């Protein structure tokens, strides 16, 4: 028998960059007594860079 | 987190691609082992995987370059030995199967 | 009119490349030779079920609606061809009795998902399946010459988009518009459809089982041709 040596995994292209810049590069923040809520979906979150 | 289908996921890390060397693989969740090489038959531009009469995986499209690849196992072969009889001499020869 | 289905309603159920072999599957299909209803100007609410056929032949068709209450209470999906694009929105609305073309809905409630397609300025066939929060849409463009209902030509159905909405749908209605009609509906059911794939990968022909004894005979032997002689299909 021949045993395999390497192990490769390929996945589709990554292009769903989540809109997280505007959240942290925001011109204004809402007042604490009336906080603003934002929901996101269908995006890939780069938790690492944050 | 609910029972609805998920929408947000972490960035999956994509590895490299190698051929002509029997190695483990995993494409889009499809796992297995074999030898990777090009083919000639062309899928329709909405299909992945690829089967045979024995309904086992036979081809796959690499989901970054959009090209056809072929698969082949590498675990054949039984070991056999030829002996002229230990009564006379000890030199032997080895025969593999396939 | 209760016209009869003529060898239509077959779609690639899986992402495979089975080549030059026959294959049998267990999935929702349109039973061969079924009485489907002809509709020509007013359209009432039609009861949506698991699986549905649709074909028409103009550009009067604009979209579809789906939901149960249709009164901005439970989430409902809207699909419609924008005058310049295609609108894919998931926002429960207060719908009108006869929406058309902004005489569509009274008000916009909370929203979950939206999608805007690219700007989009004979017989078009549509089949919709909804399973496990996934909406599947199949279309097949076809140049035609007949001026009647479903002709005897045979064609395949290709998948377009999966919708991970995760919602529940029970009813639907067609979306049209008026400037200041011919379409059909078919209902699916679970069956045992044999499928034939050529070398290229196209479904050149298929055979239904449980239709006629000869059909079951073809079903058991996994062949489109049977030699002379007795056989044994099932038990009574
Ligand atoms: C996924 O990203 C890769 C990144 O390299 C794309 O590869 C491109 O391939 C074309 C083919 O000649 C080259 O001209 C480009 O220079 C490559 N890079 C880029 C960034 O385009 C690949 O095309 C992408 N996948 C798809 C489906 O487009
Ligand atoms: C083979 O076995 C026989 C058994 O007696 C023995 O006499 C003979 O010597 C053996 N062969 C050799 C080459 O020694
Ligand atoms: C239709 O398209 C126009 C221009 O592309 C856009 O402004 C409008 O919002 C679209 N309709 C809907 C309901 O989104
Ligand atoms: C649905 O919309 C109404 C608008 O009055 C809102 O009060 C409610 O919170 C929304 N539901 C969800 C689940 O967001
Ligand atoms: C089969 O594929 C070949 C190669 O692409 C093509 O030339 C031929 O027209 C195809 N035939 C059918 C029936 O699809």
């Amino acid at each position: 028998r021949v045993q395999p040596t390497e192990s490769i995994v390929r996945f589709p292209n990554i292009t769903n960059l989540c809109p997280f810049g505007e959240v942290f590069n925001a011109t204004r923040f809402a007042s604490v007594y009336a906080w603003n809520r934002k929901r996101i979906s269908n995006c890939v979150a780069d938790y690492s860079v944050l | 987190l609910l029972h609805a289908p998920a929408t947000v996921c972490g960035p999956k890390k994509s590895t490299n691609l190698v051929k002509n060397k029997c190695v483990n693989f995993n494409f889009n969740g499809l796992t297995g082992t074999g030898v990777l090489t090009e083919s000639n038959k062309k899928f329709l531009p909405f299909q992945q995987f690829g089967r045979d009469i024995d309904d086992t995986t036979d081809a796959v499209r690499d989901p970054q370059t959009l090209e056809i690849l072929d698969i082949t196992p590498c675990s054949f072969g039984g070991v056999s030995v030829i002996t002229p009889g230990t009564n006379t001499s000890n030199q032997v020869a080895v025969l593999y199967q396939g | 009119a209760y016209t009869n289905s003529f060898t239509r309603g077959v779609y690639y159920p899986d992402k495979v490349f089975r080549s030059s072999v026959l294959h049998s599957t267990q999935d929702l299909f349109l039973p061969f030779f079924s009485n489907v209803t002809w509709f020509h100007f007013d359209n009432p609410v039609l009861p949506f079920n698991d699986g549905v056929y649709f074909a028409s032949t103009s550009n009067i068709i604009r979209g579809w609606i789906f939901g149960t209450t249709l009164d901005s209470k439970t989430q409902s999906l809207l699909i419609v061809n924008n005058a310049t694009n295609v609108v894919i929105k998931v926002c429960e609305f207060q719908f009108c009795n006869d929406p058309f073309l902004f005489r569509v809905y009274s008000s916009a409630n909370n929203c979950t998902f939206e999608y805007v397609s690219q700007p989009f300025l004979n017989l078009r066939e549509f089949v919709f399946k909804n399973i496990d929060g996934y909406f599947k849409i199949y279309s097949k463009h076809t140049p035609i010459n007949l001026v009647r209902d479903l002709p005897q030509g045979f064609s395949a159905l290709e998948p377009l988009v999966d919708l991970p909405i995760g919602i529940n749908i029970t009813r639907f209605q067609t979306l049209l518009a008026l400037h200041r009609a011919a379409y059909y509906v078919g209902y699916l059911q679970p069956r045992t459809f044999l499928l034939k794939y050529n070398e290229n990968g196209t479904i050149t022909d298929a055979v239904d089982c449980a239709l006629d004894p000869l059909s079951e005979t073809k079903c058991t032997l996994k062949s489109f041709t049977v030699e002379k002689g007795i056989y044994q299909t099932s038990n009574f």
